[PDB]
């Protein structure tokens, strides 16, 4: 309960908002105008380097210009609401981080182009992002650099292909065993047939998208015993003819990922 | 093999003697690439982060599913064995539809964010089999496609759930300045480089490739004359050597 | 806008802010203006605007003499279009409807959610108060009942179209990667993709 | 438009001109955040006691929403920091006439 400016209706006892929300009283012996607004005030976030690394942690309110919107009537504080290393991010107010003029990547993004890590010194620091690596770039009408040498760089692309193919049932999920819930259940129409018809599409896409990406090729190429061609190891990548059916780095692939 | 990638070095405007008078180097530099990244791979690494996501999305999915009957819905219990063996016909019937209405309810929630997912896969699906297609099976001119360089070729590796491409590109280094002209004026006439650009490495004139330094003296069959020298700017007075 | 906030619907602000974004965008175009299209494919090699724009023109099939000759036209061509785009942005236009749309769609997207509070949705009153101030709780869980179904449900949808939404715009973010690096970092063969 | 087709006519341009096209590419949406009982609830003790009872259902909105916000910062992200190193603007903003 606070006061309030509202200009109420002389017989009017309450008033509310476009979303019924009761925001504004009077007083009944009083007759005096009062606002109320809710306690929680919304936006509270809280920054943790994991709970294995420390316990230390750090608490971001959205849009508070640094006060103590969240009522001190809590032991503690609520980490702490006000205290001594406070920074004010373009919307938020931040407490226990430390505040760096030195710019680095983002580990724990914030916003407004402030991030927060988990550095030595060790405790939360606050800090704005780095954009890139400056570079001087001299411009000349009558000079260019050209390159003398080369060289050769192998890049990965991992790409998702395929997503599991999932299947459910009707009353195994919904009822059960129970003859009175699939005799209830009837009368509800056919959702879980289209439920079914919607998850066997699903299947069936996944299905083809795998086909489509990998099976481009109308001959399986035999692979060739002698895997140097003018210098160039491709033993590497291709299958070992001793083992089992997957070359070296597919196998490192395989074992990276993990696969109630 | 030597000779496709002395193509796909003409691919990006490198000449193929290039390949034939550097092959070891070449050789030795794919052989080195090909070890690091599979060192890179060996060491616990988040390479494979993206198939590892899907699988762990999957299975949260299916998980909160099945998490999700634990909950009564507003009704007497959740589970229906009690509330058939408390409550009789008519008076559980209530109880019976808030279950089967609350369990609906979550298959639906569940298959509508599986089909988003599933366009979503169809999405990077498709653009796997584009750069098959385009990085795999030919050499791409689109730039960052099939790799951040100068693309050569590509390889693939399947892996769970996705496919890894191993692109190969050309990059280079080793930059050296030099002191250029649009033409050269020559006899009252400006004659153009019909490929390249002219240099000067500091005691002559020279013409090169642009994307490697292989100077070469300037003749009549790799320059072409227009016009005069009077309507260019930057033009510097030279001889242009003539095989006759 | 203080309706959505007192009902817990908020908006985080984007990682990075207008400076930088601008910082990336000058960037950018000082790379394209002195490097060319090689900063792009590795490192960044000097070379005169003049030479750049005769190699992007041997890129189209026409001979780099050209250029060389009509350097003065093919400049105040440049910026006279450049002028011509600068007063068409200035006149009151539809050239950001696409932007204007998507910030629309998610602040009627909002205001729909905040608005459905409303509905009483078959029970008693849409209102907590008066339904716990007026009827006792074992009759009042079945009003409490409906209005958080209901409630529920209005999230859901929101939810569901944000996720539809995301994806359309994601659709346009990775076209739009695609357009810087064939357009901006090189120079593009495909047909009516770059304009 | 009338076109006229010959087996042995060709029509060459004999001048150019430069044009420079507009495309506009929304690449992010708004990052937009929810609470469970500020909501459905308000500030109601019997209501938040009412929805623990629903499970796991606005936990799920919330990671949904996460996921969306974060993915806004990918987008734009992915499309912008695309070049290593911040080129310095140059003095002379002048490059043969342009």
């Amino acid at each position: 309960l606070t006061p309030s400016s509202k200009r109420f209706q002389p017989f009017q006892q309450f008033g509310r908002d476009v979303s019924d929300f009761t925001d504004s009283v009077r007083d009944p012996k009083t007759s005096e105008i009062l606002d109320i607004s809710p306690c929680s005030f919304g936006g509270v976030s809280v920054i943790t380097p994991g709970t294995n690394t420390s316990s230390e942690v750090a608490v971001l309110y959205q849009d508070v210009n640094c006060t103590d919107v969240p009522v001190a009537i809590h032991a503690d504080q609520l980490v702490y609401s006000t205290g001594n290393n406070v920074f004010q991010t373009q919307a938020g107010c931040l407490i226990g981080a430390e505040h760096v003029d030195t710019s680095y990547e983002c580990d724990i993004p914030i916003g407004a182009g402030i991030c927060a890590s988990y550095h030595t010194v060790k405790s939360i620091v606050a800090y704005t992002m780095s954009l890139g690596a400056d570079s001087s770039i001299a411009y000349s009408n009558n000079t260019i650099a050209i390159p003398t040498n080369f060289s050769i760089s192998i890049t990965t692309e991992v790409m998702p292909v395929s997503m599991a193919k999932t299947s459910v049932d009707c009353n195994m999920y919904i009822c059960g065993d129970s003859t009175e819930c699939a005799n209830l259940l009837l009368q509800y129409g056919s959702f879980c047939t289209q439920l079914n018809r919607a998850l066997s599409g699903i299947a069936v896409e996944q299905d083809r998208n795998t086909r489509e990406v990998f099976a481009q090729v109308k001959q399986m190429y035999k692979t060739p015993t002698l895997k140097d061609f003018g210098g160039f190891n491709f033993s590497q990548i291709l299958p070992d003819p001793l083992k089992t059916k997957r070359s070296f780095i597919e196998d490192l692939l395989f074992n990276k990922v993990t696969l109630l | 093999f030597a000779m496709q990638m002395a193509y796909r070095f003409n691919g990006i405007g490198v000449t193929q003697n290039v390949l034939y008078e550097n092959q070891k180097q070449i050789a030795n530099q794919f052989n080195k690439a090909i070890s690091q990244i599979q060192e890179s791979l060996t060491t616990t690494s988040t390479a494979l982060g993206k198939l590892q996501d899907v699988v762990n999305q999957n299975a949260q999915a299916l998980n909160t599913l099945v998490k999700q009957l634990s909950s009564n819905f507003g009704a007497i219990s959740s589970v229906l064995n009690d509330i058939l063996s408390r409550l009789d016909k008519v008076e559980a019937e209530v109880q019976i539809d808030r279950l089967i209405t609350g369990r609906l309810q979550s298959l639906q929630t569940y298959v509508t964010q599986q089909l988003i997912r599933a366009a979503e896969i169809r999405a990077s699906a498709n653009l796997a089999a584009t750069k098959m297609s385009e990085c795999v099976l030919g050499q791409s001119k689109r730039v960052d496609f099939c790799g951040k360089g100068y693309h050569l070729m590509s390889f693939p590796q399947a892996a769970p759930h996705g496919v890894v491409f191993l692109h190969v590109t050309y990059v280079p280094s080793q930059e050296r300045n030099f002191t250029t002209a649009p033409a050269i004026c020559h006899e009252g006439k400006a004659y153009f480089p019909r490929e390249g650009v002219f240099v000067f490495n500091g005691t002559s004139w020279f013409i090169t490739q642009r994307n490697f330094f292989s100077p070469q003296i300037i003749t009549t069959d790799n320059t072409f004359v227009s016009g005069s020298c009077d309507v260019v700017i930057g033009i510097i007075n030279n001889t242009v050597y003539d095989p006759l | 806008i203080c309706a959505q906030k007192f009902n817990g619907l908020t908006v985080l602000p984007p990682l990075l802010t207008d400076d930088m974004i601008a910082a990336y965008t000058a960037a950018l175009v000082s790379g394209t203006a002195t490097a060319g299209w090689t900063f792009g494919a590795g490192a960044a090699l000097q070379i005169p605007f003049a030479m750049q724009m005769a190699y992007r023109f041997n890129g189209i099939g026409v001979t780099q003499n050209v250029l060389y000759e009509n350097q003065k036209q093919i400049a105040n061509q440049f910026n006279k279009a450049i002028s011509q785009i600068q007063e068409s942005l200035t006149t009151t236009s539809t050239a950001l409807g696409k932007l204007q749309d998507v910030v629309n769609q998610n602040a009627q997207a909002l205001n729909t959610l905040v608005k459905q509070l409303s509905s009483n949705f078959g029970a008693i009153s849409s209102v907590l108060n008066d339904i716990l101030s007026r009827l006792d709780k074992v009759e009042a869980e079945v009003q409490i009942d409906r209005l958080i179904t209901g409630r529920l449900q209005s999230l859901q949808t929101y939810v569901t179209q944000q996720l539809i939404r995301a994806a359309e715009i994601r659709a346009s973010a990775n076209l739009a990667a695609t357009k810087m690096s064939e357009c901006v970092l090189g120079q593009s063969k495909r047909v009516d993709f770059c304009g």
